[PDB]
């Protein structure tokens, strides 16, 4: 049985800027562990049956974790463009897989505020799909060469989510986990 | 019906001392954020602070942060804001303005304003 | 700080025409963050459009909201004198909420 229990279950998520990637092969996954497991706000699967996950083989599968606010949840798919999706995270034109989120709000939120978990508010390029940027150097706004100084014109990228149990249920913390399926030309020892 | 009533405009010379009361009706005070906006003559509005009647949580913008104090009371549903050291530029128009806690946050109620003078 | 630009400080408007109303950000943000509020003169700003699309109580079914990533554009199909006033886009996404300058909508 895949590692779906560590995934989904993990005691703290990671940060969006910095999303935890899990390839997980050589087991046995079965999808009705989803099901079971979490209230899911948002389960979408793009390119495949959620019903054939179960019945289908794939020689690597991806797990892309993090926590974002509800209203960026939307931003996690194929063709969409924002703040997560153009800098923090972001899929390919045809991804295949199955997108799930659930809210956390009793877990990722604290009473004074949750400044662990970061986004990435300012970046040069917007993110090729999949990719992972974990550079902090300010960003080089203003038209001064920034030399490595925060402050006016000179923005530090990562802007704290800030997590509160009591805000909109917009901005609540949702746990995202990403599932992308290979099937390249390799021993697919994912099945059912 | 929902509405947010505030306190009348008032004169105060460059000091320390300023008190701005919103008054929240119909509504359950402590479930809904509380946020002021202060709008500048002839400027664009800019976002003070936040403050969460329930806990009496506080969010400030960077520039007011420190400088103005937010809190609010449970049991007359009554949201203030108190600024330290008056300057020309605190003469602006005061708004409270309730964050919605819906999929979409936004303020979906304002109270009428009150215009602060420095003088 | 996310920084707002709206595209006219002023527009000129007659009624039954399309005018766009363009809130330019310097960082992309999620369009379920940005919101648009309707200042008529000397008055307490009320909700307009939130999410880009979506109207608030009461709002007209001619606006609706566009847009998604930097650029987020508000349109009235027809331009009544009721429709008259400053409209201020907001983004939620960067915490230090920043509205824009402002697009002072009037009658031609």
């Amino acid at each position: 049985l895949c590692p779906f229990d560590e995934v989904f279950n993990a005691t703290r998520f990671a940060s969006v800027y910095a999303w935890n990637r899990k390839r997980i092969s050589n087991c046995v996954a079965d999808y009705s562990v989803l099901y079971n497991f979490a209230p899911f706000f948002a389960f979408k699967c793009y390119g495949v049956s959620p019903t054939k996950l179960n019945d289908l083989c794939f020689t690597n599968v991806y797990a892309d974790s993090f926590v974002i606010r509800g209203n960026e949840v939307s931003q996690i798919a194929p063709g969409q463009t924002g703040n997560i999706a153009d800098y923090n995270y972001k899929l390919p034109d045809d991804f295949t897989g199955c997108v799930i989120a659930w809210n956390s709000n009793k877990l990722d939120s604290k009473v004074g505020g949750n400044y662990n978990y970061r986004y990435r508010l300012f970046r040069k390029s917007n993110l090729k799909p999949f990719e992972r940027d974990i550079s902090t150097e300010i960003y080089q706004a203003g038209n001064k060469p920034c030399n490595g100084v925060a402050g006016v014109n000179c923005y530090f990228p990562l802007q704290s989510y800030g997590f509160r149990p009591t805000y909109g249920v917009g901005h609540q913390p949702y746990r995202v986990v990403v599932l992308s399926f290979e099937l390249l030309h390799a021993p697919a020892t994912v099945c059912g | 019906q929902v509405q947010l009533q505030q306190s009348g405009a008032e004169l105060v010379r460059p000091g320390s001392s300023v008190k701005i009361s919103c008054k929240a009706s119909g509504y359950a005070f402590s479930n809904y954020w509380m946020n002021w906006v202060k709008q500048r003559p002839g400027e664009g509005l800019e976002w003070i602070g936040q403050i969460y009647p329930g806990d009496g949580d506080t969010d400030y913008n960077g520039k007011f942060k420190g400088r103005a104090t937010l809190t609010a009371d449970k049991s007359s549903s009554t949201a203030y804001m108190q600024l330290s050291s008056l300057t020309s530029e605190d003469s602006a128009v005061y708004f409270c303005a309730r964050g919605d806690d819906g999929y979409y946050v936004y303020f979906d109620y304002w109270g009428q304003g009150t215009t602060l003078t420095v003088s | 700080e996310i920084v707002l630009t709206q595209s006219p400080a002023l527009m000129a408007a007659s009624p039954g025409e399309k005018v766009t109303i363009t809130c330019s950000v310097s960082s992309s943000i999620g369009s379920n963050n940005l919101h648009w509020y309707q200042q008529k003169s000397e008055t307490s700003p009320k909700p307009w459009i939130y999410g880009t699309s979506n109207l608030a109580s009461g709002v007209p079914v001619r606006f609706s909201g566009s847009g998604s990533g930097t650029s987020y554009s508000l349109t009235i199909s027809t331009m009544e004198a009721e429709d008259a006033a400053t409209y201020y886009c907001q983004q939620w996404s960067g915490y230090p909420l920043t509205f824009g300058g402002g697009t002072k909508l009037e009658i031609k």
